[PDB]
């Protein structure tokens, strides 16, 4: 199906991952140590903030950390954690 | 209390309220200096430059009174029409400077990183080293470059990164962070 | 000279052809690989991949034909109609593509950089030094911090980095080059 | 804007430069080895490309190149050249 995204998981899997669940295109649940909450995001393929933020709004709600994983067009993949920030009061204030 | 509105920027001639500014928040810059630290501030006698951002800010916690080049006070409200002709975006931008300033942190240019801001702690040098900020702006989406391309901005081995947006229909400020994932 | 579409992307399991349009301008990734070597190739055993842009350019110019998943032809039309469905601003950066490949240049990928294209005239690798390519997208203008960030962007010393962008009036691609100024 | 163009002046000046005419809001010839026109640019304040596009033509007309000089909300000064590029042929493409 999807060359691109197949990157992914072969990727992740090479290295002890196990995929756990595919909740959509582009969003997977898998597993090493920890579940996490993946989202693949193809260059050149843009999101609203909206969607971003409902993916992240999923991982607190599931209680797993998100991580974007970032696809070339031509298959390279490298990955990114991403939250939404609560930003506390600065001690140095 | 006095700054003088010339141009886009604010400036202060009064060299004892100018020390003041900048040993209590950090905010401006003193004529030609930089990085200035707070105990070398005394012997300083330079004016200091507001940005428009800061200025507005100051002027509603009302730690400073802008004056006009007509000799006119210049009253919040209107610094932010100015600021609304001039600056694409420049109600959001306020939004997330007043943001980060009103949590304690302080808020500098980010033109030289390359983004919004730069966001830090305790002041810029010195020590530790600033916290990038990107703007995302109305109506735009996000892809995978944005994404590296704050990775690029960090100045971290991790390759930190925040985003900032204001959400158009709570007004709600978001702050997103990013870090690289060696997974 | 077959390659089968696969989403977004196109893979050529004819090794012999995968070679050959790796020799003739570096078009695609070999699978597991990165910064292949002209001469290296004939060592290569692995499916080479074409991103969308390459794909599309090689189909137009009649040196790829690309098959579909059930198994018929996709004419350059309709591979053009995917890449316009899914990605934003297609066909411009799409022309920047062909702008730059009619006059020669290796194009690729521009994530790594935070950009929209790495630009070589040898290629990967190497050697080596790529021109980092910066989209400026429709009704779109431009500012200081869009200039320092490209700098930013940029892997040389002199912090030079080009804007792509395609001028709605003319259909004109324009490239302007910026370079850090000591003066 | 007043005050940051001013500073735009002042490091010039100490950079040993000088200023040879004032063209526009903005826009202004100065020298040191050759002359140069000069753009400024104040963070946050966006310019159409046409407007950039104008600039650098200006330039090509005026023979001279085109320095953007970028000033911070605060009044630090950086400079870029800026050209339109005009891209040779590869004449390292591989044969097709």
């Amino acid at each position: 199906m999807d060359v691109l995204q197949e990157q992914v998981f072969k990727d992740l899997k090479s290295r002890g991952f196990k995929i756990i669940e595919q909740l959509d295109d582009k969003i997977f649940i898998a597993e090493k140590k920890e579940r996490y909450l993946f989202y693949v995001m193809v260059e050149g393929v843009e999101v609203t903030i909206q969607t971003l933020l409902s993916v992240i709004n999923m991982g607190e709600t599931l209680s797993m950390p998100v991580v974007l994983a970032l696809v070339s067009n031509d298959g390279t993949v490298t990955y990114y954690y991403v939250r939404k920030i609560r930003l506390p009061r600065n001690i140095y204030a | 209390m006095i700054g003088y509105l010339r141009g886009l920027a604010v400036i202060v001639e009064d060299v004892e309220f100018a020390r003041r500014l900048y040993k209590e928040g950090f905010y401006g810059r003193f004529l030609g200096y930089d990085k200035v630290k707070r105990d070398e501030v005394e012997k300083i006698n330079a004016p200091l430059i507001l940005g428009l951002y800061e200025a507005l800010y100051l002027a509603e916690k009302g730690r400073l009174k802008v004056m006009g080049e007509d000799g006119r006070e210049v009253a919040p409200e209107e610094l932010a029409a100015l600021g609304r002709e001039r600056m694409r975006n420049f109600d959001e931008i306020y939004k997330i400077y007043k943001y980060f300033r009103d949590l304690g942190y302080v808020v500098k240019s980010g033109l030289k990183f390359g983004a919004l801001f730069s966001v830090y702690e305790k002041g810029p040098g010195i020590d530790h080293a600033p916290m990038v900020v990107v703007f995302l702006e109305p109506d735009k989406g996000i892809s995978a470059t944005d994404i590296t391309r704050g990775g690029r901005l960090s100045h971290s081995v991790r390759k930190t990164w925040t985003l900032a947006t204001v959400l158009r229909q709570t007004g709600e400020v978001v702050l997103l962070g990013f870090g690289w994932a060696r997974l």
